[PDB]
């Protein structure tokens, strides 16, 4: 629907801005994108709401517009006998011939659904033409002039030129007239005192004494449709409680403002006399059922869906999110293991070169998200192996492929656990119990490491984390993620072991073990590994 | 460079990019988007109701949820109908046989008016293609009627849907005949507009921490509705993610739920979020050919 | 607790005959339960649980007792030391054990390594002076009576002489046993006067009941317990009538005593009971003679718990495929060489089962591909594959989803949409019959371990088996249907197609499948 | 076997169904696989995941949080795990909350009968232990729960569920292991009673593939009225616990400050012998880490 840019400034007579009028629209129930001009006039077209007909033209959707922001105002199966009345005088221009020729266009196809004269100049089988050609044929023979482009053919019929196919045979003022007496048929008898009174005060901004109407109305007050015309304008009213408007705007304590409200929507309450009721007044402009639904939609509308006051099923869940770790790390090939509850002293502290506790830990509350040291001892027990609580968990791992030297060359194995050490601070129970997940791969002759760094960049893949240079490959190509810094931990062989890094919080190792922690184990094929908190 | 024959005899770094990817066997990612929404819809305290089909009759599908047969959907420029079994019969006899719904359509019921429309019953009957989920969901809504009556208690209940949907529009590169779309109600009495704002802040939080905005919109299943868009920085600085709306006692009432019972729903498309989130530029490659 | 119950002569301190398989069922029902249980030689005995919440049941007296009465039949401050003595008594060796055993037992059982616990019994036929022994430590001591020590004198440091079984000492950490005597004594110690008359009141009741007093040198107390109706009324979930309530606490030893605003009792608990405060253990044992068993009292899943083949089915390379929404008639029935349909299905589809086609179409569709619904989905995913033939060597895909056909009945629409899945391979060089029958073999080992092979191996009911077939989109002798019933319900297939649609289908590369209906699994 | 386009019908013959390819698999722990059928089920119920993110725990919500007296074989060692080395914890609502009020009930009476006569000191309750029950981490739910109770919800039944590893240590049992994982679940609402537990053991019971068939009274100490449950599978004619229930005692419960008409449910029960039981296995001391 074209702006027509300095139309509007007309009908308005406002300045203010581009961006404080699609603002304003946008706050309406319209808005569009994908608006363009033509020459030396930059113009714009909007989608109107099929709800109400109100709308349709740039005329009526300026005016109501203008009385949205607190501007404007009011104004002020045979079938019998199909209606065409109209006023005897008027006035026209280009400006607004382009306008009126618009819903011509818009509401026969549009809204008529294939459309299931108005000249009142020299006024009261075949004849002539209808306006451009000159032909004419006594019986039904026509479609033979052109029926293939855009004519009446797709809207033909279903089982005073014509309803679905205007031609204007007769009369016809001008293009350029005065007198204007518009006429239109329709299927059945309900529609049409409807689309009189549209056209009726839809163009009666381009009259005479600016929508006045003579008709002569006052006389009768019954239409029998015998001697009315051989030989309109009707209002409904839908009453409306307050506290169910109150409940559904979830913004609520106040009536006159719904009044206030309301008129500025150009709607016209009435005020039941009741602390609690309506008896809004819906005039032929509304096309909306009269259940005050709609009305306070409107209600929302003025008052702006935006400033309703309220607000306030949680975070709630991280093993649910352990779960893709697992499904990924499967899709690898890598089986699950379940390692033993604890372990020797010796066989985390003496077997693999370890120097446990550091237990204040400079910074005053150690580590939320990082590493295993400063373990949780226990008391002793009847058992011979049940001396402290794992740490790091891969020891129990690397015991455990020390149990089947005889299954395929690749073993690859991978585990999610809880974990324990000790804490002094406002840590609960004096002690902390952090998930991490290690995995490992071992050949019987060659090596890993670059399956595992597959594999890690695998399962970082669907988090988006890149190793610290894929992200600028792809820049070299066309952040928030982590790195692989080479570190220095007796544990793993050198030149083949490193730490990860995100905020510089080291979370995860991998690398190569030393040949003499495989001394210790009775291992015989090298392995590598890596251990990776997920809190973090 | 690796360390092999770790015999006693043991005579004795490009940390750039990678090591050779091997054999990767991965599911499609429009499951796993689907997969992480289950998660975070039961952990609002949800229940998944069964889409398992996408067939419903036109009366499920239109004039359950109280629109007029003749609009633009009816059209054959957006939707599609079968034609093999056009015709179906297991239908509640009852009020009339919905009757009601027609009378509705026609005339009054809850105070509100019809369209003075005939609605016809074979409108109703022709089997079609399903455009919008919330057909099937709204049949779920109706045995909850039954029960409610049969048990007269008011218990608010949650739920959410997804299961593929379809329209045909037309065959230019704007969006495709088949999608899937996340749709979620509420229900339970007296509550309005405020819950809904809340909740879709809350859910549309847990897709990301965006302050949101919504425009109003008119739309016959939500007499009022709204379009909500929230802010990521994508073009406008924002996307328009989602629709939205609130409900229409009209029908609903019309279905022996309550005269206090007021849901709400809102639903959304799967693949769109994902071709936001697994940096894609149109949808084109997520579904069928990779 | 332990299994230190003992022989079968119960059977006459009961004076019934009710055979085993009729006893043992009781003790089910009470509380006390017995694994396989041994014979001493001659004498046919059991062993038995036993809770250590009640005393009463500790004793192979009190045991017997309570499951007669049970069914419906009749300045160092001193631990203050108590000595209680009888009149008349008697023992024998069958006797003699089991008094052994409540020695053992008190200081076994109830002691926690006898802290405050000890057994100080003999007779009453030494002497009966009335003394004091409170006091500082001691003056002298010449002897004392334990059966490992015979000379009490001469080379073993005094206050100390530390020898026996296993806690031997006691102090840091004889003359007679009075075997068949009459008269009868008996010391104990404990930490004060309460947990005292606690633990010395259990062996008052041993055996007509009647025992000389205590001197009490400067006492069976019970205790009352008050309870509400609807209290119980709602824990146990019956509706009792409270008379009931007399009968039941009479069969377990209760002498309830009634006091009644008709929605209140008083139970009167000795100290023979699983003593615990509050009332709730009324309630417990008004159960237990009730029974559990007798209490008034008084669902599907499918695309949650699908996602199991899912999972297993992507492990090993197998990448997913979304379909494409459906395709051309040609396409299913002119593509494929198989081109029939079951219009007028009556006979046919007599149960939706056994996927099938009987395909539903489409008015107002895409006039490309758009004319019918899918019914197996391997078309769209060939589609797929002939679209990517230029990729890796293996390619391998899958697909579940949900499909739809016409149904004449069964369905207020008459149409049906039901979810199965798809598999397919191709590495340019063989099929992948032999890894797909892996494959199929894995998943139905992921359910029931058993296909047809290796039987139902003994290192079986309800399995299925390949049933070698003949449709025309596969290659001969290379094809076989799927079933799994004692109904002979088919639903799936594994083939090799024949090459004639590939030349259809613009394929190159040699490919094999399989497509089983889910939906039916259950 | 085909390559071939032209080449239709050079025929070697169209070749004995009864075999498998049996490749490299890669598989999920079976344990961990329960785990999952589990909450499943559980989450089919109606129920909400608790979080056991802990694996040490005072004594004091191991024991003495509920009706459990120090003076007592399972504080005894040898059928217990100790930790000693952070034996120490701080931190209990004793502000009329909990700590004073069952000191008084191990000495005396409150929040319905009295009597429990004994030396209740608190130290010995707060040495840190090793879990033997799981329902310490449930019981912790519970007072945060009585809290939001006294709030503004008055009645608003919850269930609740809980499963991780425990572990005792008698010696080493013939029989069974130090405690693989341990299924718990929890009801809570006014006025609850058997009938409600043997009717949600008799679903969910099952829902796991047998019918509860017999139930048979037991001693239990944190819930008084306390039984072993069976349903029956062709095992033998003889039997071993299915699992265990019981309710809870108004000596712990009230001492929460929880209603009068509150009464709570609970059962729990062994997670790996079902397994044995599924999977058609004996012995498990290979199904679970070596030889698996
Ligand atoms: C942050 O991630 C996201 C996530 C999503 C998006 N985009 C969308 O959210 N889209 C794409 C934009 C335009 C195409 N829309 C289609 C039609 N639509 C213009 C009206 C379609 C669509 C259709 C219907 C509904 C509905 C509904 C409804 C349900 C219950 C009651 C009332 C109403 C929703 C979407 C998409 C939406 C972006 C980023
Ligand atoms: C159908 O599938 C099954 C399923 C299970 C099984 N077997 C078991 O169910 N077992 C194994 C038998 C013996 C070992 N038990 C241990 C100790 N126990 C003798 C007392 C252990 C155990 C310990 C404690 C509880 C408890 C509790 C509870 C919680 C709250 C309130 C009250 C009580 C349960 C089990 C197992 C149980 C068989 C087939
Ligand atoms: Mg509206």
């Amino acid at each position: 629907i074209s702006v027509y840019e300095d139309d509007l400034f007309e009908k308005l007579g406002e300045e203010i801005i581009e961006e404080k009028l699609l603002d304003v629209c946008f706050d309406f129930g319209l808005e569009v994108d994908d608006i363009e001009y033509k020459n030396d006039k930059k113009i714009y077209k909007i989608e109107v709401p099929a709800n109400r007909y109100d709308l349709i033209c740039v005329e009526g959707l300026c005016r109501a517009l203008k009385n949205f922001m607190c501007k404007f105002d009011d104004i002020k199966d045979r079938r019998g006998y199909v209606v065409c009345c109209v006023l005897k005088n008027m006035n026209i221009n280009d400006s607004v011939y382009n306008n009126i020729i618009e819903i011509q266009e818009k509401l026969h196809h549009n809204l008529g659904k294939k459309r299931s004269i108005h000249d009142y100049d020299k006024i009261k089988k075949i004849n002539f033409i209808p306006l451009n050609e000159k032909t004419n044929l006594n019986g039904m023979n026509l479609i033979d002039f052109y029926s293939k482009n855009l004519n009446l053919k797709p809207y033909l019929k279903i089982i005073l030129s014509l309803p679905p196919i205007i031609n204007c045979d007769h009369t016809k003022i001008s293009l350029n007239t005065k007198n204007v007496f518009i006429e239109c048929t329709a299927i059945d008898r309900n529609k049409a005192q409807i689309a009189l009174n549209i056209l009726c005060s839809m163009l009666s901004e381009y009259c005479v004494p600016k929508y006045s109407i003579q008709s002569f109305v006052v006389i009768y007050e019954n239409q029998d449709f015998s001697d009315d015309q051989n030989l309109i304008f009707e209002n409904k009213s839908l009453t409306c409680n307050i506290d169910y408007v109150r409940k559904l705007s979830g913004i609520s304590h106040i009536t006159v403002h719904e009044v206030n409200n309301l008129l500025k929507r150009m709607m016209l309450s009435c005020d039941i006399m009741d602390n609690n009721t309506f008896k809004v007044t819906i005039p032929f402009y509304r096309s909306d059922i009269m259940h005050c639904c709609d009305i306070i939609e409107d209600i929302a509308i003025a008052y702006g869906y935006g400033n309703i006051k309220y607000e306030p099923c949680k975070k709630h869940s991280l093993n649910n999110c352990s779960e893709l770790f697992r499904n990924v790390l499967v899709e690898c090939g890598y089986t699950e293991v379940m390692t033993n509850a604890l372990l020797s002293r010796d066989e985390n502290y003496n077997c693999m070169l370890r120097t446990h506790k550091s237990y204040d830990d400079p910074n005053i509350n150690l580590d939320e998200y990082n590493p295993l040291a400063a373990p949780i001892q226990i008391k002793n027990s009847k058992t011979s192996e049940y001396e402290i609580i794992r740490t790091s968990l891969i020891v129990n791992l690397l015991k455990f492929v020390s149990a089947n030297k005889h299954r395929e060359l690749p073993l690859r194995f991978f585990e999610i656990g809880d974990v324990s050490y000790a804490t002094y601070n406002q840590t609960d129970t004096n002690a902390v119990n952090k998930k991490y997940l290690s995995i490992i791969f071992s050949d019987k002759f060659t090596a890993g490491l670059e399956e595992l760094h597959g594999v890690l960049e695998a399962i970082l893949k669907e988090y988006q984390l890149f190793s610290d240079y894929k992200i600028e490959e792809k820049k070299k190509e066309n952040d928030m993620y982590y790195k692989l810094i080479p570190k220095e931990d007796p544990s793993f062989l050198n030149e083949r072991i490193v730490d990860i890094v995100l905020h510089n919080l080291k979370f995860g190792v991998l690398g190569i073990i030393h040949p003499k922690v495989l001394e210790n184990f009775s291992l015989d094929i090298p392995v590598s590994a890596i251990e990776i908190n997920v809190e973090t | 460079i690796n360390y092999l024959l770790l015999k006693n005899e043991e005579y004795k770094y490009n940390f750039f990019s990678s090591g050779k990817k091997i054999n990767k066997g991965n599911i499609h990612l429009l499951t796993k988007q689907m997969r992480t929404f289950k998660e975070i819809f039961f952990s609002l305290g949800f229940e998944e109701m069964e889409t398992h089909n996408y067939v419903e009759s036109s009366f499920w599908c239109f004039d359950a949820l109280y629109i007029p047969q003749q609009h633009p959907s009816r059209d054959l420029q957006d939707t599609f109908f079968i034609k093999e079994p056009e015709t179906c019969i297991d239908k509640f006899v009852d009020t009339e046989y919905i009757d009601n719904i027609k009378r509705v359509h026609t005339h009054g019921d809850y105070g509100s008016f019809g369209w003075n429309y005939k609605w016809k019953l074979e409108e109703s009957k022709k089997n079609v293609l399903r455009t919008h989920t919330t057909a099937n969901s709204c049949r779920a809504l109706f045995k909850l009627a039954k029960e409610y009556k049969e048990a007269g208690c008011i218990k608010p209940k949650k739920y959410f849907s997804i299961d593929r949907v379809f329209r045909n529009e037309n065959l230019d590169s704007t969006h495709l005949a088949e999608f899937h779309q996340v749709e979620g109600l509420i229900i339970d009495k007296n509550i309005g507009l405020s819950h809904l704002i809340g909740t879709l802040a809350a859910f549309y939080k847990h897709i990301g921490i965006h302050k949101l905005k919504f425009k109003p919109t008119f739309n016959p299943y939500t007499e009022p509705s709204m379009e909500i868009y929230g802010y990521h920085e994508q073009s406008k600085k924002w996307l328009e993610v989602g629709n939205s709306g609130i409900f229409r006692p009209e029908m609903l009432r019309s279905m022996g739920f309550s005269e206090e019972v007021s849901v709400i729903a809102w639903g959304l498309s799967l693949e769109r979020p994902t071709m936001i989130k697994y940096n894609i530029k149109n949808i084109r490659d997520l579904f069928g050919y990779k």
